[PDB]
DNA sequence: TATCTCGCAA
DNA sequence: AACACTGCGAGATA
């Protein structure tokens, strides 16, 4: 994403992971490393291990590191002594780590210079307004009753397959290409996804796709202009970011990763940068009444306010009453789906 | 609020009559109505003949009937004049002991009752007994509501509180909580609060050795202005002056000690009708001391302070630790969640915020305010004068813990074609006033200005 | 809505003898000083307790009479004091008449009285930040004769005018006098959106004050009462004195001319003009 | 200590008429932060508010807007005498955003060729609200300001923070060689005061010129309302005036006749002329320990006189700032508002 | 002058079923069913309307809040 | 402290 | 001109 972007050529930089097998003690320059590899129980191969024997061999006068709060200091305290080596980094990204043992890495490595002042960051001109909304979304006295029969899993399959959620989102997929702006779709569940990607026409990024068709759909989207309402699942945002699209729609919401869905929504609006004068980054959760993932989606939302983003309720825009093409409108397409539905329940 | 205006109309017309032979209730009476009503009557005192409708209609014009109803509804209701169908018009004309009791008012009348105050050496001092009388307030206030100790001895407050039910404590347990009229009692300020309890001893205080005409006769006196001297020797009936004795027990009468003395004109009996400023052992100077806290943050920021007040603010928000200038204390859904478990509205403590915790908020509600309405044409965009975000997050709280949509109005039918209802739709979207309609029922349920305007029309 | 009433009552005691010279001498001002109390008194009881001021003009200045300068150093009571403070006023100003009293009859001090009103209604706003006050003057004159139309008042009138538009102050005006419309004050009630009333001498206002002189505070939705046509065929000219309506004004002196020049030197400011442009206006 | 003008030593004669053609300045260079919202933000409102204050202090005149954008000049409001036109133009300016490079000359040029058609009597004058330090030219500007002069057309201009010397040559040279026009602000307070010292007539010392007598004549108000019928905008209003000559209907306004084009007004425009023709001597600040007057204001009865003997206080002032001719005292605020809003002195009225 | 008062009561359908519903099971208080989206009911029994409605809610969701 | 995901290695 | 294919630790979890 940056590196070669950045001045780095990853010629010198081999990468070692103990299965990505690369070229270690013959790199003529800089290297890149991961704590797993470096010191951990992943020791796969011993590729990490001759990476280790070279570092030791080499006085690396420097270290680079990226977010080692998550690894224990114990793997980093254990590759200090053992390389010996001049002088390290650490960029860190939260003000209380696990790893403030007794022998703090800051004097481990050094004193603090700077603070990721996200006040001064996120203020001056990079997420461009985030607009956090929840969509409230009505639901059906058919799948009510059917919600309540259903626990353990089996039963957010009554609740994603909603007919009112379909309306929903064809109404602000086809009110986002009024404005020109493009729409980047996020969800959780693998099968409720497909459904929902086929009938609306928009190609997919899903589990086990292949590269070929994934790359493809890349090309139509930063190049061509009938591409703008893409359907990502959970590869295709921990992966690459796009900077563009400033319409983001949540739909399918998974319980206790509210925050890791929060980490995935903000890597969106930190790649959308360029400083615009309106650059209105809006924020869409298709959520049906009383059920229990809106209850969870409201911990999603306590979150942003945390980072200190805004976020309002907008229970129904008034122009979804107006459009035709809003699939599962009629009582029969109701109808047809609570069959589809009840046959997914069969087979999960 | 009941309005106490409306219970006003609601005793019948003789003895509406016989209050009005006191002057003094008539002047205070005429202070209460709407303004149209107020010009109304002023124009109608002097020319000793009936007048007919037409004219007082053609007096007003477009854009301002809704008042004209409001007004003739209302002095209809108190029956003030008398609707008189004499040639089968309209005659209208005062209750004629209204009229005269107003004119010698204004004249120097016959009214030694609105006279019963006395000038003297009225050495009472501006804080001289003021302060005690903003002391028993206090301490009837903290009492009902209940505080660490509720000195409250008004034995027979204590009974018209509990009686009258004024707030949702266990009298029988000497619980003295806050129900719906005790949140209500949380709500009311000033006038709120004097209104609901002089209408509690109304109701209790209604038995025997009554008195009614005296009663307000006696009330209005206090309001009207200082008697002063002789006031609660000379100028008091024998009930009105044990309702006098009363009041000034209940705070409401700031009559001196010696028990024998001119009427001691409290603050209060001013505060009662004045609707205007409200700020009252020798010490106590704030003209803003009440410092509460309310921004965009959802936070409580306080530096001013009143024990009281701040207890008031704790009735919808947690305290962990008393501060110097601050109390621990942050609003929350579950602050507010806490007064809705006694099932208090977020609708009061909005004007309350607009209104109170202002002493310390004076700047705030200047900076959102701003004179966005002048400006408000121009740049269309309110510059957060009264903060919505905080009324969405009330609401969404509200909204979450209620579930249920009512409308206002009356159905309405005998829509005979569709051309009067779709008309008639067409003026009520012009006005804003149809809720909803449909002409295949030929029915809806919406406020009457259509069909007021629509029968004007018709028949005039 | 609280407002500032400021009568401004003149009393010329020689336009007080031609009151008593006009119909019959069947009462003094008396009876407009009666009516002017009860009328103020009115005003005082309709609003929530909204303040109020009156000034006089004497043959030789003019003088407060109801927010009584310091001077040391029944019925709400209020009403009392306010009527009484105001009567003693008056009559101690009755004292102040004689004979070089008499003597200063050249002038009339009405415009000084209606611009130092409006100077009051600037400090009580000014001071009265908070309430802003929907404040309003009156003006209450004595028609009398000897001067069909004094006009060495005529701009400090309009002077008033101005300010008062900007101060957003309509100022209303009662004549009682002879037949002789006011122009000035016409005017001045039309323009700065008042009411004008050119009763008769001797009845009893109370009923005019009290309808036409109470809609004026703070209301505007209802229709003025005022008498006749307000034309704005503006003043006659300079050297001649007769209404002019196709005006011919000079310049940097701005007075109007009637057809008529003298040629040179328009006769209020010594500017002789150029005898071309005579010709050219002469080219009719 | 104190901060007055000694004395006004041209009360003899202004430029009644006006034709002001106020030229904002909308290019890259206000687009910098130095003005709260911008320096173009803050200047567009400030010219809605001398708008209102010119076309009310001198009723009588016209006005045209001119921008200065990509080195165009772009007439954003013909000369025109009603106000709300001008008012309008601005509110649509402030919402669009400047670019290009100012281009003086080309503003110039366009304004004296705007200026043209207005009639001797009648006086010229433009106002650049000039906010860059720089300008690009298409010829030689000398050349222009040299017909300038010769078209007897003043300039002033309001610089922003700098001074830059082809300007300062400008504003020297149009009016007739007495500099004191090119007043450069340092504050937004300086800022407000500059264009409400623009809003007044503009004297130095004139040069004996033509004085000229102008036909006008004054409306009379219409009655009818359902008769509804304009003549200068062809509508149906409720009600309007009539020329006394053309007798023709024509929409409220000091305009002129739009049927035999002859100037129309009611007086009070005549009114505010007289206003500031001929104002009153600066109100005196009488001695502290001298004055021994009367112990309140005069023209209101204010309580704010002195102390008597105070140590420092007493020491200060006495304010007792007094008028000469009628020689009456008056407290500040009644000083302030007689010289600001009301010119008839309350005391030398009365005599 | 005609003038039908009553509690008026908008909502979606679904809603106003269940209202319909246990209004019925509170012996039937609503005065009228205008259209499926209103109803006329008597303000008089609808606060224990809404109190059994609170109950059964809080029966059957129970809020987990988990 | 029990439970999923899920990358990860070959 | 053939190796297998799934175990196993990261974070997170009510
Ligand atoms: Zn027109
Ligand atoms: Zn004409
Ligand atoms: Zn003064
Ligand atoms: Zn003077």
């Amino acid at each position: 994403q940056f590196l070669q972007w950045c001045t780095l050529q990853p010629e010198n930089c081999a990468v070692f992971t103990s299965d990505n097998k690369e070229m270690f003690q013959t790199e003529s320059g800089l290297v890149v490393s991961t704590y797993s590899m470096v010191a951990n129980t992943r020791n796969r191969s011993h590729d990490s291990q001759k990476v280790m024997d070279f570092l030791t061999g080499r006085e690396w006068g420097f270290i680079i590191l990226d977010e080692v709060h998550v690894v224990p200091a114990a793997m980093f305290r254990r590759v200090v002594s053992t390389i010996a080596a001049h002088a390290k980094l650490g960029l860190t990204a939260t003000l209380v780590r696990e790893d403030d043992k007794i022998g703090d890495l800051n004097f481990l490595i050094g004193p603090k210079l700077y603070e990721a002042n996200w006040m001064e960051l996120s203020q001056k001109g990079h997420i461009a307004n985030v607009q956090c909304a929840e969509v409230w979304c009505p639901m059906t006295a058919e799948f009510y009753q059917e919600y309540l029969r259903e626990t353990a899993r089996k039963r957010m399959l009554l609740y994603i397959m909603n007919p009112t959620k379909f309306q929903a989102c064809q109404f602000l997929i086809q009110y986002h290409e009024r404005r020109g702006d493009k729409i980047i779709v996020f969800s959780d569940n693998v099968y409720a996804l497909q459904e929902y990607a086929l009938k609306m026409g928009k190609p997919f990024i899903y589990g086990s796709t292949p590269q070929q068709e994934r790359m493809n759909i890349l090309q139509n989207f930063q190049y061509n202009d009938q591409i703008n309402t893409i359907f990502l699942s959970k590869v295709g945002d921990t992966s690459i970011d796009l900077p563009e699209a400033t319409c983001l729609i949540q739909i399918s919401s998974h319980y206790g990763s509210r925050r890791q869905e929060a980490q995935r929504l903000g890597r969106i609006l930190r790649a959308k940068r360029r400083n615009d004068e309106g650059f209105n980054a809006f924020f869409y959760s298709l959520v049906s009444k009383d059920t229990q993932e809106m209850y969870y989606s409201t911990k999603r939302q306590a979150f942003l306010v945390d980072q200190g983003y805004a976020f309002k309720v907008i229970t129904h825009l008034h122009g979804m009453e107006n459009i035709p093409n809003l699939a599962y409108a009629s009582p029969r397409e109701r109808r047809e789906l609570l069959q589809e539905v009840l046959l997914k329940n069969e087979e999960a | 609020k009941h309005s106490v205006t409306q219970y006003l109309e609601e005793i019948p017309q003789q003895v509406q009559n016989r209050l009005y032979t006191s002057p003094a209730t008539c002047l205070a009476i005429y202070r209460i109505l709407p303004p149209l009503a107020k010009f109304f009557i002023m124009a109608m005192v002097f020319n000793e003949n009936e007048v007919p409708l037409l004219d007082l209609d053609k007096w007003v014009n477009s854009n301002g009937k809704l008042q004209f109803q409001n007004a003739i509804k209302s002095m209809k209701s108190l029956h003030l004049l008398i609707p008189n169908k004499s040639s089968g018009t309209l005659m209208i004309n005062l209750n004629p002991t209204f009229k005269i009791s107003l004119r010698n008012a204004l004249t120097g009348g016959e009214v030694q009752n609105s006279f019963g105050v006395v000038v003297e050496e009225n050495v009472v001092s501006l804080d001289l007994l003021d302060e005690y009388s903003a002391n028993k307030w206090e301490t009837i206030l903290h009492f009902m509501v209940g505080t660490p100790l509720a000195k409250i001895p008004s034995e027979k407050v204590l009974n018209l509180l509990k009686h009258s039910k004024l707030m949702e404590e266990v009298n029988s347990t000497g619980e003295f909580k806050i129900t719906n009229e005790g949140f209500q009692f949380l709500l009311q300020e000033i006038n709120s609060q004097l209104w609901t309890l002089l209408l509690q001893y109304l109701k209790m205080i209604e038995t025997s050795k009554m008195d009614l005409v005296d009663v307000l006769h006696f009330i209005f006196m206090l309001g009207a202005l200082e008697v002063g001297k002789a006031y609660k020797i000379d100028a008091l009936s024998e009930t009105q002056r044990i309702m006098l004795q009363d009041m000034r027990d209940y705070g409401l009468v700031f009559q001196k000690h010696s028990n024998d003395s001119i009427f001691y004109p409290t603050k209060l009996a001013l505060m009662l009708t004045s609707d205007t400023k409200t700020i009252r052992g020798l010490k106590n100077q704030d003209i803003p001391d009440g410092s509460l806290i309310v921004e965009t943050n959802f936070k409580i920021y306080s530096y001013s302070n009143s024990p009281l007040q701040i207890a008031v603010l704790s009735l919808f928000v947690h305290l962990k630790a008393r501060f110097v200038n601050m109390v621990l204390g942050q609003i929350t859904r579950e602050s507010i969640r806490r007064a809705l478990t006694n099932g208090i509205t977020a609708d009061q403590i909005i004007a309350y915020l607009e209104t109170h915790a202002h002493p310390q908020m004076r700047r705030l509600a200047e900076e959102k305010l701003e004179k966005k309405l002048e400006l408000d044409p121009n740049c269309k965009e309110p510059l957060q004068v009264l903060p919505p975000t905080v009324v969405d997050q009330i609401r969404l709280w509200q909204l979450e813990l209620d579930r249920v949509i009512t409308y206002e109005g009356s159905l309405y039918s005998d829509f005979e074609t569709s051309q009067e209802y779709n008309l008639l739709s067409k003026y009520a979207q012009d006005i804003g006033v149809l809720l909803w309609k449909d002409d295949k029922k030929k029915k809806f349920f919406i406020s009457k200005e259509g069909n007021s305007q629509v029968l004007d029309f018709a028949k005039r | 809505s609280p407002s500032l009433l400021t009568v401004i009552i003149e009393i010329a005691p020689k336009l007080w003898t031609t009151f008593d010279e006009e119909g019959n001498e069947k009462g003094s001002i008396i009876k407009v000083l009666e009516a002017l109390i009860v009328f103020l008194n009115a005003h005082l009881a309709f609003n929530s307790a909204n303040k109020v001021a009156v000034i006089a003009a004497y043959s030789q200045g003019i003088k407060y009479l109801y927010p009584e300068s310091t001077s040391a150093l029944d019925m709400y009571r209020r009403f009392r004091n306010v009527d009484e403070t105001l009567v003693e006023e008056i009559y101690k100003l009755f004292e102040l008449e004689k004979k070089q009293i008499e003597q200063n009859s050249q002038r009339s001090t009405l415009a000084g009285a209606m611009s130092a009103g409006l100077t009051y209604v600037n400090r009580i706003s000014k001071e009265s930040v908070t309430t802003s006050l929907k404040s309003r003057l009156l003006v209450l004159t004595c028609g009398s004769g000897s001067s069909k139309d004094e006009i060495f008042q005529y701009i400090p009138i309009m002077n008033c005018i101005f300010s008062a538009t900007k101060m957003k102050c309509p100022i209303d005006v009662v004549k009682i006098g002879g037949s002789k419309e006011s122009t000035f004050l016409q005017q001045t009630t039309d323009a700065t959106n008042g009411v004008y009333l050119h009763v008769e001498s001797t009845e009893g206002l109370i009923q005019y004050l009290a309808t036409a002189m109470f809609i004026d505070p703070s209301l505007r939705p209802i229709i003025v009462k005022p008498n006749h046509g307000s034309v704005d065929f503006r003043t006659s000219c300079y050297l001649t004195g007769r209404v002019v309506a196709v005006g011919f004004i000079c310049s940097v002196c701005l007075c109007v001319l009637s057809i008529i020049p003298p040629g040179n030197k328009c006769p209020a400011c010594d500017s002789q003009f150029d005898e071309h442009v005579i010709a050219k206006l002469k080219r009719k | 200590k104190k901060r007055t003008a000694k004395k006004n030593i041209t009360p003899y004669q202004r430029g009644i008429i006006r034709s002001l053609i106020l030229t904002l300045d909308c290019s890259e260079a206000m687009l910098e932060k130095d003005l709260r919202p911008n320096r173009h933000a803050m200047i567009i409102q400030y010219a809605i508010d001398f708008v209102h204050e010119f076309f009310d202090q001198n009723p009588i005149s016209q006005m045209g807007i001119i921008i200065m954008r990509n080195g165009l000049a772009q007439l954003v409001s013909q000369v025109s005498g009603n106000p709300q036109d001008h008012i309008d133009a601005l509110k649509s300016i402030r919402k669009q955003e400047p670019k290009g490079n100012p281009s003086l000359q080309n503003a110039l040029e366009m304004a004296r060729g705007l200026l043209l058609p207005v009639p001797a009597h009648c006086t010229r004058e433009v106002l650049i609200v000039f906010g860059s330090l720089s300008t690009t030219d298409p010829g030689d500007i000398h050349q222009t300001i040299d017909s300038l002069v010769s078209e007897k057309i003043r300039v002033k201009v309001l610089g922003l923070s700098a001074q830059v010397a082809i300007c300062k040559e400008l504003c020297k040279a149009t009016n007739y060689g007495d500099e004191s026009f090119y007043k450069i602000l340092l504050d937004e307070t300086h800022l407000k005061e500059l264009f409400n010292e623009a809003v007044t007539p503009l004297p130095v010392n004139k040069i004996n010129k033509g004085f000229t007598l102008v036909k006008m004549g004054f409306p009379t108000r219409i009655f009818e309302d359902t008769p509804t019928f304009c003549s200068c905008h062809s509508k149906l209003v409720y009600g309007g005036y009539f020329c006394p000559n053309c007798h023709s209907k024509v929409c409220s306004l000091p305009t002129v006749c739009p049927c035999c084009d002859l100037m129309l007004i009611l007086s009070t425009h005549l009114a505010r002329s007289y206003h500031h023709l001929m104002p009153l001597k600066t109100f005196a600040e009488v001695p502290t320990t001298e004055k021994f007057r009367s112990e309140d204001c005069f023209s209101c009865q204010s309580r704010f006189p002195i102390l008597k003997n105070h140590k420092n206080g007493k020491l200060l002032t006495s304010s007792r700032y007094r008028c000469e001719d009628c020689k009456q005292e008056f407290c500040v605020d009644c000083d302030v508002f007689i010289h600001e809003i009301l010119h008839n002195c309350p005391g030398c009225e009365s005599k | 002058a005609r003038a039908r008062k009553g509690a008026l009561v908008q909502c979606d359908p679904s809603i106003k079923a269940l209202i319909l519903q246990i209004d019925a099971k509170m012996s039937d208080i609503v005065l009228e069913e205008l259209d499926d989206t209103h109803l006329l009911v008597n303000p008089s029994k609808v606060e224990f309307v809404k109190h059994e409605l609170n109950r059964l809610l809080s029966k059957n969701i129970y809020n987990p809040m988990d």
